[PDB]
């Protein structure tokens, strides 16, 4: 009655609250998972391509020992196919970096909204408490 | 990140404004009064909150005034209850615009207000 | 920065506590219980409360714990009444501590609350 | 007789929070015109000492010592000027979350006690009119 029904009406709203946390850390934990495989791969192919620089610059260092026919003309083509896989590998390197980045930033738009609506759920389940909610009443609205 | 901006004055937020036919409805925990009693009006919006991370965070007090400077309208977190939510002030802000146009008022929102959490596009010219 | 500490969990909030000797204080709108019948105890608090600025800006509940884990304190907002300041949540901690050793009972507090709370 | 009594306790709250709002707002003004006389200060002695440097350095191309103890004592008491006006700055850079902090709290008990039925007549009241 009026009062009661006022109790009842913020312990409803404490589990809308509730619920739109639960989902806003579903989705934030969805990117934080995504996030980290992607860097993982980001570090993979960071490590790749060094391996490639370090051939390469075996490459520079023989190249210039050198100052014909067929003897090394026919190495110096598959050598370059392998610069040319090496810039490729880079150019699919710093495209996933870009896709990472924009995770970054769907995560950091949703820590907001994150932190306000565990702080304002933890002020209505502080007020429940304060207007002689039990436990149970508190568990029954979170649902756990 | 994190400012407190005040479209109103100590005075706006403390005078005593009366309503002819008061409706008063309520969204989250916030008291959304509106004298439906006014019609044909230009009806500006102020309002005094809080922001953090370039959000509207905590409303402190919303009011609508004529060209004239009287109040017909209010957006309050109520006394009893607890706190609200950004999304909560951008409903009562859409609810109250919503019933203030569906009596040929046209309601606009101040720069502050438009920044963060707004409503409302134009009305014509009663 | 901005951030929103937390200390204890949902049941640790929510959970139900008695108090066989009850003193209680209001210090503006924040209330603080505790109960006088323990003696010769080892208490910590915690504390969900939010920080701006890398200051204590608003407490969301902090309560006192045995090192068994019975709630024998609690400092919270009073509902249906205004809000606080962080000088006001930084006095009421001082009450209950206070209050705590007057019964002879040693208080500690968690990391979070040394960094943003103190004493 | 107990609604009444919790609202004349809010209203003697935004009586004190007025007060503190009202008494730090004093100090930071205080510290803002130091800061900002001492900064003008400051300012005048760097080119000061720019024209005593410039008359040794220049005007010794060619081939009167105690210009340079005169410039000597300018540094020496632009350095310890300096670090009282910094000094000045850290203090008032912790007053303005306390400031917006207080303005704010203030805000919410006013609008508070207006909800509960305060007319504005109570509330100039409870702010000094």
């Amino acid at each position: 009655g009026s009062k009661e029904d006022s109790v009842e009406a913020v312990g409803a709203q404490l589990k809308v609250y509730h619920q739109q946390y639960q989902d806003k850390s579903r989705e934030y934990d969805q990117l934080y998972e995504e996030y980290t495989r992607t860097s993982q791969e980001l570090q993979m192919k960071r490590t790749a391509i060094e391996a490639f620089n370090e051939t390469i610059k075996i490459f520079e260092e023989q190249g210039q020992t050198q100052e014909i026919l067929l003897n090394s003309e026919r190495l110096k083509s598959r050598i370059a196919e392998i610069h040319e896989s090496r810039t490729k590998l880079e150019q699919q390197l710093r495209a996933q970096a870009s896709d990472n980045r924009e995770i970054d930033k769907r995560m950091n738009s949703l820590k907001p909204d994150l932190m306000q609506l565990r702080k304002i759920r933890d002020q209505y389940l502080v007020w429940l408490t304060q207007k002689g909610a039990r436990q149970k009443k508190i568990n029954e609205w979170l649902g756990i | 990140a994190s400012r407190y901006l005040t479209d109103m004055t100590l005075e706006e937020m403390s005078r005593d404004w009366f309503m002819l036919m008061p409706k008063q409805k309520v969204a989250g925990s916030l008291c959304i009064k509106m004298d439906q009693a006014i019609m044909d009006k230009t009806i500006i919006l102020k309002a005094n909150f809080s922001v953090i991370f370039d959000r509207l965070e905590t409303l402190i007090l919303l009011r609508a005034f004529t060209e004239e400077g009287a109040i017909v309208g209010e957006i309050s977190p109520l006394p009893s209850l607890p706190g609200h939510t950004g999304e909560d002030v951008k409903n009562a802000i859409g609810v109250l615009i919503g019933g203030l146009e569906a009596n040929d008022n046209t309601v606009r929102v101040t720069e502050t207000i438009q920044r963060f959490a707004w409503r409302n596009s134009d009305e014509d010219g009663r």
